[PDB]
RNA sequence: UUGACCUCAAAUCAGGUAGGACUACGCGCUGAACUUAAGCAUAUCAAUAAGCGCAGGAAAAGAAAAUAACCAUGAUUCCCUCAGUAACGGCGAGUGAAGCGGGAAAAGCUCAAAUUUGAAAUCUGGCAACAUUUCUUUUGUUGUCCGAGUUGUAAUUUCAA
RNA sequence: UUGGAUAUGCCAUAUAAAGCGCUUUCGAAGAGUCGAGUUGUUUGGGAAUGCAGCUCUAAAUGGGUGGUAAAUUUCAUCUAA
RNA sequence: GGACAUGGGUUAGUCGAUCCUAAGAGAUAGGGAAGCUCCGUAUGAAAGGCACGAUUUUUCGUGCCUAUCGAAAGGG
RNA sequence: CAGAAGAAUCAUCGAAUCUUUGAACGCACAUUGCGCCUUUGGGUUCUACCAAAGGCAUGCCUGUUUGAGUGUCAU
């Protein structure tokens, strides 16, 4: 079975020609399939699958991830890099313009604070 | 008030499938809907036809983003990957 | 265009209309020759701009 | 397919007037020169004139529209606009 | 300098329009070729019907993609068989699939192609 | 300042001055648009007072609004019901026309923040109005403590709900005995709720 | 009729799967309640009405 | 003639935003009839159902153009009480609040109208630098240009002053 | 992972800002809005309770309100658009 | 056995659809409407083009003039 | 059942994929219908044909650019 880390330790061409070369196997055996296959082939097929989705996933995140650090502090990033948690989220004040005050305000909690205090018995 | 010898002659469709709700209530002379009201943007919904929309209506299909953003919740949306 | 007549068509009607004393006195405005010499003074006065 | 109309492909398609041109890139006669100077654009005559204006006879400079379609991601262009502004 | 109008219409002129220059591609990264030849061709037919079409119009038959069009099958079986199709017919099958009859040159065996193959 | 000068001189509105300007915008307004877009504030000290400020991210329109009373719907003017329901003409509608031209304005800028509204001019035909609108997604209004608050989600078309100055007015909202219905269906949700305690 | 649009052969298409018998193997399943299909279909007595 | 400005347009211009779904509970609009009155037209049902628009995790309301007539209370909301009471009603059927008082919870404030005038002190954006992160996904800072803005953006003031 | 404290480190131009106290002083306070009539619709609001349409349209110790309409004169209270 | 089960089976440059317009639908401009939406189809719209030039104050000048959908019997 | 051999029809879940559609956005649509833009690539075939990728809705807001006006002037 092909495994992730040895993958993506590797480059991309390379990867390519492995997932070209699966890609050929995978057609491989649905011939040998519709031809009459025994278990141990249709089980391959499974397998082979699973490596290629494996491998597929590999190239996408190493493309993902050269994205990032080529826009790496840029004001404007592709949106499917931005966050996506909600479009409320996305939408809402950030805490930064959430705590703006005016210089008025900023008198009055400077002097004038919300104060620790205590009563005796 | 004729029947038989006249249902001989209903070879001719007056609805269709619609394209948005998948159904044969698509009027063609119409160009809409009897069912969601397609073409128009708003859903056909009526607060008489409760059961109506409990036919259709959230959690009748996959949900597959709704299943998704409620587990992201559950763990407060945070992104990255876990060390 | 309606923005060509609306602007020609505001020109006749201020023409054409009872205009009261008090918008009809921004009608007579200051001769050439006064104008250039106050606008000669106030040359000599314009605000410091921002880079200065 | 159904018939296709003619003067829709071949040197119809691959040569390009002055004028058109000048539509194409969004540029004065002066400004379109003046790529044309810095870059190397010179016309191209076809070997059917009459066929690659589209059934018009009359006289016209041509232009490969790949030329042109080049000169449509010329960085000269936006600072001859940069310049205008300024 | 007052400008003639001979035409008593006044049209809208002509102004710049600017191609787009974004700040950023909306997306990060382009996708692959959606339809590739591994995905046009899905299985050959080894049907009785498609054996005697190999045997005698020189012809292999194949289940393919339903967004393959007779110039993505020519191309697909150029690519993965590296043996030139003459002639492709195509039709879609009443369970939902395509099926696609391709026509080898005299230069090429189908007998032969589908023994490499190895559904023969 | 001159803003003082332009509240008394607006009080006098059937002054020649007034008059005479009525007839000119007035017509200059007919020959417009319905609803369009006013470059700045005809009456600028009305549009200060109100909570216009002067920067980006403030935007005014203009809209004529046909007045007179309503027209019920009902085809050829019939009713179909008890004859305590038979009017079809001298029928009002309960929100006022400044409600109507804000609600209009605001489907026509989705974008904005309809923030308040003032008369500008009137006629036979129409009333005319000014809609102040904030962009809530401009960064000088996301940045501004003294108008954050339009930002958040909870005003979303606030004059369609009612909460602009001419919406709390048209559904009664006051401090005393004179309203006592309120919010309608709250006060009458009140007392028709039959509270049955566990122990009774 | 002969004429057919692509759509109404896709519909066709999956009701042709569709009124199908179940496989063996699944009777045999552990767990298994299911035996027949209950959604088989005829050309002459129900309709598909599309 | 060139220019300035105003107004109004265009662009697949740079960057954003809106719809749809949901709708138990929120704010509105629109709006009946069956029913009851032993008939029935005012009334009742009901400022309800249906219809339409717009929200939130709550909404709405809210720091008195409020009560009271006291030795006075003191934003709003909700609970109990007031109270089936004052009152409205072919004064018929029926309908029907509020102040006080007790409790739950408590929190206050912001502009407009002022000449900074010995100094637009204010802010979006482009660019470049750094920094920061629930986060290479987030959020800012500083510099420098272009603009916005004197038809008024900051500072100062809100009647309790 | 977060919270409020604590130990110090660094950056911070109070050349600032602020509360308080007395003024022989001054004190800008939101208009087709208030109010009135009228017509609808609402309310327990009854000589209109609120809202809306139309007509008329304020004022400067002025304007509201004090649950029987009017004129007048006081008194409280509050300070809308 | 049109039933039940298992497989197989429909190949197009030329045959149709696609193209065109018909009655008719239906955006846009606008105007109504509390709104759902209604009306409207070249209308009270700035509704788009084409050609010439030693390159013009290397900041463009000079001329000339209607969506779409809708026919497997219509047109082609 | 067959079948192979960090297993698993395991749990969790912060990285991805997410066909044709749908508010649904190039125009349509009882037509896998009809278009346009940019780049790239293909092959016995190269002015041809084809393929791939990325784009083209409307309203509104800030700004930019290009404008129009017997609108207001200066000159
Ligand atoms: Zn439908």
């Amino acid at each position: 079975a092909l495994k992730t880390f040895e993958l993506r330790k590797q480059s991309q061409e390379n990867l390519a020609e492995q997932l070209q070369e699966l890609r050929q196997e995978l057609a491989s055996l649905r011939v040998q399939k519709i031809a009459g296959g025994s278990g141990s082939k249709l089980s391959k097929i499974k397998t082979t699958r699973k490596d290629i989705a494996r491998i597929l996933t590999v190239i996408n995140e190493s493309n993902r991830l050269a994205a990032r650090e080529a826009y790496k502090n840029k004001k404007y990033i592709p949106l499917d890099l931005r966050q996506k948690k909600t479009r409320a989220i996305r939408r809402a004040l950030t805490p930064y313009e959430q705590s703006r005050k005016t210089l008025k305000q900023i008198k009055k909690e400077r002097y004038f604070p919300l104060r620790k205090y205590a009563l005796k018995a | 008030t004729k029947g038989t010898q006249s249902f001989g002659m209903r070879h001719n469709k007056s609805h269709t499938i619609c394209r948005r709700c998948g159904k044969r209530s698509f009027h063609i002379q119409k160009s809409t809907c009897a069912c969601c009201g397609y073409p128009a943007a708003k859903t056909r919904s009526y607060n008489w036809g409760a059961k109506a929309k409990r036919r259709r209506t959230t959690g009748t299909g996959r949900m597959s983003y709704l299943k998704k953003v409620h587990r992201s919740f559950k763990n407060g949306f945070r992104s990255g990957k876990p060390a | 265009p309606e923005y060509i007549r609306l602007q020609r068509r505001r020109k006749i009607l201020n023409l054409r209309l009872k205009v009261p004393p008090a918008i009809a006195q921004f009608q007579k405005t200051l001769d050439k020759n006064t104008a250039t010499q106050v606008f000669k003074l106030l040359n000599k006065y314009r605000p410091e701009t921002a880079a200065e | 397919a159904r018939v296709k109309q003619k003067g829709k492909a071949g040197a119809a398609r691959i040569y390009i007037t002055r004028n058109q041109a000048l539509k194409k890139l969004q540029l004065t006669l002066a400004d379109f020169r003046r790529i044309c100077i810095l870059k190397g654009v010179y016309p191209r005559e076809p070997k059917n004139k009459k066929k690659a204006n589209k059934g018009s006879t009359a006289p016209v400079t041509f232009y490969y529209t790949k030329d042109i379609q080049y000169l449509l991601h010329e960085p000269i262009v936006q600072k001859f606009r940069e310049y205008k502004v300024f | 300098a007052k400008k003639v109008r001979t035409s008593t219409t006044f049209r809208r002129p002509k102004t710049l329009q600017l191609s787009r220059k974004p700040k950023y591609a909306r997306k990060s990264v382009a996708h692959a070729p959606r339809l590739d030849e591994y995905k046009i061709i899905v299985n050959p037919i080894n049907s009785e019907s498609a054996m005697k079409k190999i045997e005698d119009d020189n012809t292999l038959v194949f289940h393919v993609h339903l967004k393959a069009n007779k110039f993505t099958i020519k191309e697909a079986v150029r690519k993965l068989y590296s043996v030139e199709p003459v002639k492709i017919n195509t039709l879609i099958r009443p369970n939902g699939t395509k099926k696609a009859f391709v026509k080898l040159s005299a230069d090429a065996d189908a007998l032969d192609v589908a023994n490499r193959i190895g559904f023969l | 300042g001159a803003y003082k000068y332009l509240e008394e001189l607006a009080k006098k509105k059937q002054s020649d001055v007034n008059l005479f300007l009525s007839r000119v915008r007035a017509w200059e307004y007919r020959q417009m648009n319905v609803i369009h877009r006013a470059s700045r504030p005809s009456r600028p000290d009305k549009a200060r007072r109100l909570g216009y400020k002067a920067k980006q991210g403030y935007v005014i329109y203009r809209i004529r609004v046909r007045r007179g009373g309503r027209k019920r719907p009902v085809p050829k003017g019939q009713t179909y019901g008890k004859p305590v329901h038979q009017g079809v003409n001298h029928l009002k509608y309960q929100r006022s026309a400044r409600c109507t031209a804000e609600e209009r304005v605001g489907r026509y800028c989705s974008n904005l923040r309809v923030l308040n509204s003032y008369w500008v001019n009137q006629d036979a035909t129409y009333k005319f109005f000014e809609v102040i609108l904030v962009d809530p997604s401009h960064k000088a209004i996301r940045r501004d403590p003294r108008i954050n608050w339009i930002v958040n989600p909870v005003h979303k078309h606030r004059e369609s709900r009612g909460l602009t100055s001419i919406g709390k007015k048209s559904r009664g909202i006051g401090k005393g005995h004179r309203f006592n219905n309120s919010p309608q269906h709250a006060t009458w949700l009140r007392h028709n709720t039959l509270s049955l305690r566990r122990y009774r | 009729p002969s004429h057919k649009s692509f759509r109404t052969k896709q519909k066709l298409a999956k009701a042709a799967r569709q009124n199908r018998p179940i496989p063996q193997w699944i009777r045999l399943r552990t767990g298994n309640t299911v035996h027949y299909n209950m959604k088989r279909r005829h050309w002459r007595r129900t309709k598909l009405n599309i």
